[PDB]
């Protein structure tokens, strides 16, 4: 997979995670979040030539598609395959609150 | 950065007493803000709690002060209020001003005595019978070291620095700010 | 309302030792992963100050032999190399559920050397001569261990002063 | 839903399903195919603007960050969501044999 | 091994009328949703040309007349407005399993209106009769029905046993038949005799149409 | 685009062998599986040999009537298609198609070699004129024609004037007599006016004797 150990290892141009900190108050204006004041969210980017962690059977036909033909700009993209949580916490007036929000870290691409 | 600096304290019982804290280099406008007392000799204690717009300010009080001080708060001038009624005794604290953007009380003020009691009577060197305190500072604040303000015992008190020396003595309840040379 | 109970309610320590007190919570401060106990420092003049948030974590400018660990209803403040300093009051406090309350207090000594007292006698001026009421001084100036008073611990040497006046 | 019914019916510069015909042969030089000669496979194209069609929490927080930061290029990308099966002929030398492939041809569209 | 059964054997049907040939497999020919039979037409002296291809698919270039169905065992053809170059053979193919076999073929010939043919009959070349046979031949030119049925008469005397016929294929464009009779007789044997004749029956004439001729 | 050639058939004698060979173009050969399919005379068709491509390993599968006696080969890079046919046998005897099924459906042919397996020797045709009479006793039409006499193997070509004359002429399919030798006739409807006015020549090739005879044909 192109997951986290694979792409922060070999430094890849093609389809893999790439390291991304949001800070809740500066990046999203979210002045709400107590704990954490920000996370590596990462990201997924580079391009998707044929034989890379292809999603679907489209996503292989796609990938040789474009592969062949440059010019059709029909090719598979990079997106998140494993996601995982990030539990926070705030607070509502003085009651604490703590929520596990699903998929909010990229811990793996593919081509999709 | 911040800055917490609390103002009013100095009252005869049944009396009333408003206190006010001048808030910089934070955004005050959007965390709870708080007054935590500690009674001479005593624990620290959580008398009025206060929460931001974003919350319909929204207060909570301890026991000991309920229906008697009420919070309030401006976020244009960043300040906040404590307006202290049906003042009895125990209530002789020191009145610390306090923020909490979550769970801990990030920033305090250096607090301000307030002494429910006999009227107000003005006062090294030695600060001679007068409610508490008296501040002793020596040469505007610059003689720093090996200075030693004893705790007062009417009160009466000594400053005493180890070595021109002048003592800046300040009290505020009797208008009282003097200069001695020794 | 939780019933917060600091252990020790005091403790006479040397210079440079590795401290470890804890405060003892009635009901769990705990909600999920995040420990809700917080610890202030207290100096002898000066308002409480911020020292470890969410039972581990130390604020700005905190000396890193401050470190805190805890669960649920059991919290430890550690001073890893104790300083003349590090001589003050300290309490816990959690944010759990509303009214947040204190603990009691440990209250930290410092156990140094013995000192002895420079004494200084002081005559009552022509100033207040001038009235009808006479004041002499009797100053004990830096030691270890008519009204008296004694004053705290320094932070810097950890020595004591007293001022008897007739 | 970013499906065919709407995507081919209206003008759409974000993500949105774009139609394409693939010939086997003259397309990605899979001379084995003997039904069909080519399909409707479609692909995905567009800008992935914040709210639109958001597979994950990750690609509403990617979205937040992107449309609030110029300096930020990190953005969910158009991907499938729904795909429908293609079935084929084939003969191994002489031999027919016929094989349902899965995930062929695109229908709806997702920001991933 | 999958045969294949073709029936009928062999149709006549009018020009605007449709065609139906069915094809029968042994076992099915079907894999999924397609139908691997296929249809050929081969006309009188050239190779089979594919029309149908997998049941019901037109091979490029075969017109819009020309239609298939059926799946599993049982297949049709049908040409739904007969044309008079539909004159052929039509096979049906499989590919299901190897070996492909094919059917027996069904023959179509087109029904037209009753042409009688003109008679034509010619003597022996001088030129054979130097090699010791002679060879008379008897032309009946472009005739429908198929059937027709040519009598030699040597000197008024029925012959039998000594000639032999030849019919063309149905012609692609007026959809008649031609037919040649050549008898054969020694030199000797033809040299015995004056009148050789020819005597033709056929539907189209009301009456048999004798040609005949005079030995010098 | 297509373009598909046969050659090598012709008369060969019972329990001899032949070689077939077609020629192809205009498509992906080396792509195409090839087939020989045959025709005995007045019959139908029967696929004999089979070969696939490269991809699928050259492999072949013959008819029960032809399996141990016929071999069928390809060459990619000529583009020739080979049928060794040993130990030939008179049921052999039929025309040869090489065609070419790029799936299920042979999708081209060729025209076909013709392959005849007989002990019987080749003899060329005499070519004799079928003379019209000057009397017109056809309402003013007249029939001329050239008997193609004993000839064999088959086949014989008949064109009329070169091929410049194709409008009424019918060249009669072989009979073949209790002799062995084939024989057929050409004919060819003319205007009776036309007979002194134009002339007639009917071209006869018999290629496996080497016998070309163009006979004016004439009133008697």
């Amino acid at each position: 997979a192109l997951d986290t150990n694979y792409c922060f290892r070999n430094l890849e141009e093609n389809c893999c995670v790439r390291p991304l900190y949001i800070d809740f108050r500066q990046d999203l204006g979210w002045k709400w979040v107590h704990e954490p004041k920000g996370y590596y969210a990462n990201f997924c980017s580079g391009p998707c030539p044929y034989l890379r962690s292809a999603d679907t059977t489209h996503s292989t036909v796609l990938g040789l598609y474009n592969t062949l033909n440059p010019e059709a700009s029909a090719s598979p993209c990079c997106v998140p395959q494993d996601l995982e949580p990030l539990t926070i916490l705030y607070y509502v007036g003085r009651t604490p609150k703590v929520e596990q929000l699903s998929n909010m870290v990229v811990k793996s691409c593919k081509c999709s | 950065e911040v800055q917490l600096l609390e103002s009013g304290g100095g009252v005869q019982p049944g009396g009333s007493l408003r206190l006010s804290c001048a808030a910089s280099g934070f955004d005050f406008n959007s965390y709870g803000m708080s007054w935590v007392r500690q009674a001479p000799g005593k624990g620290l204690e959580l008398v009025s709690d206060i929460v931001s717009k974003t919350y319909n300010y929204a207060t909570y009080y301890s026991d000991s002060v309920k229906d008697r001080f009420t919070i309030s708060r401006d976020d244009s001038k960043n300040t906040l209020y404590l307006q202290m009624n049906s003042l009895r005794a125990e209530d002789t604290a020191v009145y610390y001003c306090t923020v909490a953007p979550g769970g801990s009380f990030d920033y305090w003020g250096q607090g301000t005595l307030v002494t429910v009691s006999a009227s107000t009577k003005g006062p090294g060197c030695l600060v001679k019978d007068y409610p508490e305190p008296v501040t002793v500072s020596w040469n505007s604040g610059a003689l720093t070291s090996g200075v030693h303000t004893f705790p007062a015992v009417l009160y009466s008190l000594s400053s005493v620095v180890t070595v021109t020396y002048i003592c800046n003595v300040n009290h505020k309840p009797s208008n009282t700010k003097v200069d001695k040379k020794v | 309302d939780i019933q917060l109970t600091q252990s020790p309610s005091s403790l006479s320590a040397s210079v440079g030792d590795r401290v470890t007190i804890t405060c003892r919570a009635s009901q769990s401060v705990s909600i999920s992963r995040f420990n809700l106990m917080h610890w202030y420092q207290q100096k002898p003049g000066k308002a409480p100050k911020l020292l470890i948030y969410r039972a581990s974590n130390l604020a700005s400018g905190v000396p890193s032999r401050f470190s805190g660990s805890g669960s649920g209803t059991d919290f430890t403040l550690t001073i890893s190399s104790l300083q003349p300093e590090d001589f003050a009051t300290y309490y816990c406090q959690h944010s759990r559920e509303s009214p947040w309350t204190f603990g009691g207090g440990t209250k930290v000594e410092i156990k140094r050397t013995v000192a002895a007292p420079s004494v200084f006698i002081f005559p009552p001026s022509d100033e207040q001569l001038k009235s009808g009421t006479a004041s002499v001084v009797c100053l004990l100036n830096n030691f270890y261990p008519s009204q008296e008073s004694v004053t705290e611990q320094d932070s810097k040497d950890s020595t004591y002063s007293l001022s008897s006046t007739l």
